[PDB]
C-alpha cells in the first residue's frame, strides 16, 4: 500500500516530456512552475525498520515550495485518497514490478535477496493478489499510520538557507482542518 | 504555490508575522514591541467601552465616570483597565527605548525617529485622556500642559486660549479634548505601521550587535509563541494592578471635582511623567524650563549623531554600560524628585541631577565610545 | 468610596489560580517549539 | 622595553577581558559594526577570512540565544587575536577620502 | 450551471470529508452553547446546572 | 500501548477536530469546576461576613 | 523586504537538530540552570547596582535631610 | 565632525543656489504674513488696508 502511494505521488525530472500533463498533482506543480530539477518518492527497507519518504534537487529560492508541495501530497493520500489515483498507482507497481524482473541478472538478484529477506519467493501473482487488495481506504489508512502527524528525518546538503525550520516541517506533517 | 504566499492580504501578514526572519538571538527586552501593540489596542477596546458611557459636558463629566464604575455592569474594570493600561503602556515605552539606547537600535534612523513621534503622541494622548474624569488633577493637568505654549514668544498667548476655547479652561476645553483623545489612538495605529513598514527594510537588531544574517529563524513558530508568554506576563502585571491595587498609580486627588479657584498643595503628575516634570521645575525660568522639557524627550533624535563607538551595542563596552546605568538611576532619581515638594535637599539634588541626565547624554556616553574604540587599538 | 471591592478580589483569586496553571503551560509550549533550537550542535567543516 | 607600554598594554588586556566578546569565541573585528566602509571591507576579504568570520558569528548568536558561554579554555586570547578586517577597512576608508578629496575641487 | 464537480472522485472525496465536517459542526455546536451559556440544552447536561433544583 | 497519554492521544488528539472536541467539551467541565472550587475556597476564607452567610437573620 | 534565500552567502556549515516530541523542553532545568544565572549576575552586578545604590544613599540621606530641615531647637 | 563638504566646489555650489534661497525665504515670508493677516508688516503696505483710516 505504501508502494502503491508512493507511486501516486511519483517521481520527476526536467527531461520528463510532457510535464504539465502528468497525472501526478506534485510531478505536475512541480513541472509548471518550474519547482525542482528532479524528485524520487522511496521505500527503503531495513529489518523491521526503513526510511519511507521522498528526496528532491531543487534551485534555492524553490526548498520552501517544494516541501509545502510535497507535504501536501502526503497530507491528502492520509486524508482524502480517491479510487482512480490508487488504481494508477496499483498499475504502475504491476508495470514496475514485471518490467524489473526481466533479464536472468533481476531475477537472480530476486531470488537471492528475498530468500535472505521473506525466506520464501514470493511468486509474481501473491503480489498481484497483494496489490489487487489495495483501494482507496487502505491507502487512507496505511498513509496515516506511517505520515499522519509524525517525526520527519530531514537531510539537507548545499544552499538551504530556504529550507523550512523543522518545526514548520513538524507542522506539516498534520493538517488543522482534518 | 501558497494561499499564504500570493493573496494580496495575506502576503502582508506572512511578511510581517510568519515568514519574517528574525535573528535566533533576541532576548526578553525584544518583547516590548509587541507588548506595545497589545498596549495599542487594549486601551483603544476599553476606551471605545468608556466612550460608550462618557459624558464630555462639565457639569455631567465626573457624573458619567462613577455612573460607569458603580452601575455599568463591569463598568470598573473597564475604568481600571484602561487605567493601569496606560501606565503599562508607560511602563513598556521606557522598557522599549531603553532597550533601543542600549543596544544601539537608534542606527535605523526612520524607524527610531518615528519612534520619537510615537512617544510624544502617546504622552500628549494620555495627557488628553487624565482631563477627561474632570477631577482635580484633570483640571490643573489641563491649565499646566496647555500653558506650555504660552512660552512660545509673541504668538504663545493666542495660541494656548485657541486650544482652550477662551480666556480660561472650560465647557469649549473638555468636549474638544474628548474628540482630540478619541481620534489620536488610531492616528498612533497608523504611525505604528509605518514605524513597522521601517523595520521590516533591514529586520530586526540582536543583544550582539552584530548582523544575524547567518543565523535567522522564522517568526513563526518560535517569535509568535515568545510573544504570547510575554503578553501573559502583561496581562498578569495588568490584572494584579486593576484587581489588588487599581488605585496605586494615580492620584487620590482626582476623586474630588474640579475646582477652578483652589490648586491642591500636594500635586504632582502621574508617575510617568515625573522626570520631566522635575527637570522642567530645577529650572527658576520660564523659557528655559519649557525649553529644557522638550529637549529632555526631543534629546533622543539627537543620540544617533553622538554615536561614537566602532560596535553598535552596548554589550561588549563596560564603560558604556556603567553610563547607561547612571543614566537609568538618573532617571530613577528625577521621577523621586517629582514626586517630592520644592524645598531645602530636593531643589539642588533633582538640579544636578538634570544636569546629569543632559550631561550624560551629551558628553560623557560619546566620550566614554571614544576611550573604549582607544582601548581596543580602533 | 468602592462597591466593587468584593468582586475584584474574587475575580483577583481566579486571575491568580488561573495564571498559575497558564504561566507553567504557555512556558512548557514556548519551550517544547524551542527545543530545536536551544539543544542544536554546530559543526564548522572548512575544505583542505 | 617600557615599564609604561606594558602598563597601557595590560589596561589594554584588562580592557579586552571585561569587553568579553572573547567569551563567546569573537574576533574583535566580528563585533564592528556594519557601515558602507565595512560592507566593502567584508566584501573584499578572502574565501578563508570570510568563512571563518560568519561560522564565529554563528557560534557568538548561538551562546548569546542560550545565554551561555565558551569554556574558558576556548575563549580568544588578546595576543592571538588576528587584526584580519583591519588592512582592508583601512584601504576602503583610504579610497573615500581621495574621492572626497576629488569632490572638492 | 455548476456540473463540473459531479462524478465518482467529487463523490469519493465528499464521503471522505464527512466525518471530519460532521465533527467541526459538533465542535461548533457545543461551543455556541458553551459561550452563550444556552439555557435550553445545558438543563440537560447532567452536572453543568447553575440553577439550583 | 498500556499507558494513558497514548490512549488519550489515539481516541482524541490525532485528529484536529477530535482535539478540537476535546478542547470544548473540556472547557464546558472545566468552568463548572473551577468556579465550584474558586467560590467555595473565596467563601470559606471570608467565613462569615458576606451576605450569601448573613441571608438567614432576616426572614422568608 | 528580506527573505529566506536571499540573505547572505554561508559555507560549510553542518547543523543538528533534534524534534521537539525526542527532547525535554527543561532538560536540567535547576542543576544547570541555577549555576547560569548566578554566573550572569557576577558578569554584571559591577555594571548594573552601583548606580543604583548610589541612587539608595542620595535618597536615604535626601529624606532624612529634608525631614531634619523641618525641625528647630533654639529660638 | 563635518568636513566633506568643505572646499571649492561646495563654495561655488552654494553660491548658485543663494538667489534661490533668498527667493524661497522671500516667498515664505509673504505667504505666512498673507495667512496669517499680520497686522505688524501689512500696515505698511499702501493699498492692503482692512482697518479704516
Ligand atoms: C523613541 C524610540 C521608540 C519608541 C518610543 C517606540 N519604538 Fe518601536 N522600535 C524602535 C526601534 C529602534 C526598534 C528596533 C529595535 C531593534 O531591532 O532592536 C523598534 C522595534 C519595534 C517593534 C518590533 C521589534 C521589537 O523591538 O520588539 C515593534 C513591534 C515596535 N517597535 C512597535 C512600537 C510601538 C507600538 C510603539 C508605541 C506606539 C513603539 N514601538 C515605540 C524605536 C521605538
Ligand atoms: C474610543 C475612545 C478612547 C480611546 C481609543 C482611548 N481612550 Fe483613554 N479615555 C477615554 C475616555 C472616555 C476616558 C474617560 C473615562 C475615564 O476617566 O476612565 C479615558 C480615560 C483615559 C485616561 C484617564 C484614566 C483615569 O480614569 O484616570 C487615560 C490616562 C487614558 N484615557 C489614556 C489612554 C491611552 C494611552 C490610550 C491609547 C493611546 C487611550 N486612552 C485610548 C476614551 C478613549
Ligand atoms: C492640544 C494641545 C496639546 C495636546 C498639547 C500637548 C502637549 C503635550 C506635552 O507633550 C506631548 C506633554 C504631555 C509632555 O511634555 C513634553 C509631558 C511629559 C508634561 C509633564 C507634566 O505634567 C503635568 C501634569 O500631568 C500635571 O497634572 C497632574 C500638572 C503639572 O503641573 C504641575 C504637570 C507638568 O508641569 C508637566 C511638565
Ligand atoms: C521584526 O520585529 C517584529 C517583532 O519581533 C520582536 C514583533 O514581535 C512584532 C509583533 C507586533 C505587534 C503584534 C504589534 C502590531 C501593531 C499594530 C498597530 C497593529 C512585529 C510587527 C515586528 O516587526
Amino acid at each position: 500500500a505504501l508502494q502503491v502511494a508512493n507511486a501516486i505521488i511519483g517521481h520527476y525530472d526536467c527531461t520528463y516530456g510532457g510535464g504539465a500533463h502528468l497525472s501526478s498533482p506534485l510531478a505536475s506543480i512541480a513541472a509548471t512552475n518550474k519547482l525542482c530539477q528532479s524528485f524520487q518518492t522511496f521505500n527503503i527497507c531495513y529489518a523491521d525498520t526503513g526510511l519511507l519518504g521522498a528526496h528532491f534537487v531543487c534551485d534555492h529560492m524553490s526548498i520552501d515550495d517544494m516541501m509545502f508541495v510535497l507535504q501536501g501530497q502526503w497530507m491528502r493520500l492520509c486524508t482524502s485518497a480517491t479510487e482512480s489515483e490508487v488504481l494508477r498507482g496499483k498499475n504502475l507497481l504491476r508495470n514496475a514490478l514485471v518490467s524489473h524482473l526481466d533479464g536472468t541478472t533481476p531475477v537472480c538478484e530476486d531470488i537471492g535477496r528475498s530468500l535472505l529477506t521473506y525466506g520464501r519467493r514470493i511468486p509474481l501473482a501473491e503480489w498481484e493478489s497483494r496489490i489487487a487488495e489495495v483501494d482507496a481506504r487502505v491507502v487512507r489508512e496505511v498513509c496515516s499510520k506511517y505520515f499522519y502527524d509524525q517525526c520527519p528525518a530531514v537531510a539537507g546538503f548545499g544552499p538551504i538557507e530556504q529550507l523550512p525550520d523543522y518545526n514548520r516541517i513538524r507542522s506539516g506533517m498534520f493538517w488543522l482542518r482534518f | 504555490t501558497n494561499i499564504r504566499k500570493s493573496h494580496p492580504l495575506m502576503k502582508i501578514v506572512n511578511n510581517a508575522f510568519i515568514d519574517l526572519p528574525a535573528p535566533s538571538n533576541i532576548s526578553s527586552w525584544w518583547n516590548f514591541g509587541s507588548l506595545l501593540g497589545i498596549c495599542l489596542i487594549l486601551q483603544i477596546l476599553t476606551g471605545l467601552f468608556l466612550a460608550m458611557h462618557y459624558t464630555s459636558d462639565t457639569t455631567t463629566a465626573f457624573s458619567s465616570v462613577t455612573h460607569i464604575c458603580r452601575d455599568v455592569n463591569y463598568g470598573w474594570i473597564i475604568r481600571y483597565m484602561h487605567a493601569n493600561g496606560a501606565s503599562m503602556f508607560f511602563i513598556c515605552l521606557y522598557m522599549h527605548v531603553g532597550r533601543g539606547l542600549y543596544y544601539g537600535s537608534y542606527t535605523f534612523l526612520e524607524t527610531w525617529n518615528i519612534g520619537v513621534i510615537l512617544l510624544l503622541t502617546v504622552m500628549a494622548t494620555a495627557f488628553m485622556g487624565y482631563v477627561l474624569p474632570w477631577g482635580q488633577m484633570s483640571f490643573w493637568g489641563a491649565t499646566v500642559i496647555t500653558n506650555l505654549l504660552s512660552a512660545i514668544p509673541y504668538i504663545g498667548t493666542n495660541l494656548v486660549e485657541w486650544i482652550w476655547g477662551g480666556f480660561s479652561v472650560d465647557k469649549a476645553t473638555l468636549t474638544r479634548f474628548f474628540a482630540f483623545h478619541f481620534i489620536l489612538p488610531f492616528i498612533i495605529m497608523a504611525i505604528a505601521m509605518v514605524h513597522l513598514l521601517f523595520l521590516h527594510e533591514t529586520g530586526s537588531n540582536n543583544p550582539t550587535g552584530i548582523s544575524s544574517d547567518v543565523d535567522k529563524i522564522p517568526f513563526h513558530p518560535y517569535y509568535t509563541i515568545k510573544d504570547i508568554l510575554g503578553a501573559l506576563l502583561l496581562i498578569l502585571a495588568l490584572m494584579l494592578l486593576v484587581l489588588f491595587a487599581p488605585d496605586l498609580l494615580g492620584d487620590p486627588d482626582n476623586y474630588t471635582p474640579a475646582n477652578p479657584l483652589n490648586t491642591p498643595p500636594h500635586i504632582k503628575p502621574e508617575w510617568y511623567f515625573l522626570f520631566a516634570y522635575a527637570i522642567l521645575r530645577s529650572i527658576p525660568n520660564k523659557l528655559g524650563g519649557v525649553l529644557a522639557l522638550a529637549f529632555s524627550i526631543l534629546i533622543l533624535a539627537l543620540i544617533p549623531l553622538l554615536h561614537t563607538s566602532k560596535q553598535r551595542s552596548m554589550m561588549f563596552r563596560p564603560l558604556s554600560q556603567c553610563l547607561f546605568w547612571a543614566l537609568v538611576a538618573d532617571l530613577l532619581t528625577l521621577t523621586w524628585i517629582g514626586g517630592q515638594p520644592v524645598e531645602h535637599p530636593y531643589i539642588t539634588i533633582g538640579q544636578l541631577a538634570s544636569v546629569l541626565y543632559f550631561l550624560l547624554i551629551l558628553v560623557l556616553m560619546p566620550t566614554a565610545g571614544t576611550i573604549e574604540n582607544k582601548l581596543l587599538k580602533w | 468610596a468602592e462597591p466593587e471591592h468584593d468582586h475584584r478580589k474574587r475575580m483577583g483569586l481566579k486571575m491568580l489560580l488561573m495564571m498559575g496553571l497558564l504561566l507553567p503551560l504557555v512556558y512548557a509550549m514556548k519551550r517544547h517549539k524551542w527545543s530545536v533550537l536551544k539543544s542544536r550542535k554546530l559543526a564548522y567543516r572548512p575544505p583542505k | 622595553v617600557s615599564a609604561s607600554s606594558r602598563w597601557l598594554e595590560g589596561i589594554r588586556k584588562w580592557y579586552y577581558n571585561a569587553a568579553g566578546f572573547n567569551k563567546l569565541g569573537l574576533m574583535r573585528d566580528d563585533t564592528i559594526h556594519e557601515n558602507d566602509d565595512v560592507k566593502e571591507a567584508i566584501r573584499r576579504l578572502p574565501e578563508n577570512l570570510y568563512d571563518d568570520r560568519v561560522f564565529r558569528i554563528k557560534r557568538a548568536l548561538d551562546l548569546s540565544m542560550r545565554q551561555q558561554i565558551l569554556p574558558k579554555e576556548q575563549w580568544t586570547k588578546y595576543e592571538e587575536d588576528k587584526s584580519y578586517l583591519e588592512p582592508y577597512l583601512k584601504e576602503v576608508i583610504r579610497e573615500r577620502k581621495e574621492r572626497e578629496e576629488w569632490a572638492k575641487k | 450551471m455548476l456540473t463540473r464537480f459531479l462524478g465518482p472522485r467529487y463523490r469519493q472525496l465528499a464521503r471522505n470529508w464527512v466525518p471530519t465536517a460532521s465533527l467541526w459542526g459538533a465542535v461548533g455546536a457545543v461551543g455556541l452553547v458553551w459561550a452563550t451559556d444556552w439555557r435550553l440544552i445545558l438543563d440537560w447536561v447532567p452536572y453543568i446546572n447553575g440553577k439550583f433544583k | 500501548a498500556p499507558t494513558l497519554t497514548a490512549r488519550l492521544y489515539s481516541l482524541l488528539f490525532r485528529r484536529t477536530s477530535t482535539f478540537a472536541l476535546t478542547i470544548v467539551v473540556g472547557a464546558l467541565f472545566f468552568e463548572r469546576a473551577f468556579d465550584q472550587g474558586a467560590d467555595a475556597i473565596y467563601e470559606h476564607i471570608n467565613e462569615g461576613k458576606l451576605w450569601k452567610h448573613i441571608k438567614h437573620k432576616y426572614e422568608n | 523586504g528580506r527573505q529566506f534565500g536571499h540573505l547572505t552567502r554561508v559555507r560549510h556549515v553542518i547543523t543538528y537538530s533534534l524534534s521537539p516530541f525526542e527532547q525535554r523542553a527543561f532538560p536540567h532545568y535547576f542543576s544547570k540552570g541555577i549555576p547560569n544565572v548566578l554566573r550572569r549576575t557576577r558578569a554584571c552586578i559591577l555594571r548594573v547596582a552601583p548606580p543604583f545604590v548610589a541612587f539608595y544613599l542620595v535618597y536615604t540621606w535626601g529624606t532624612q535631610e529634608f525631614e531634619k530641615s523641618k525641625r528647630k531647637n533654639p529660638a
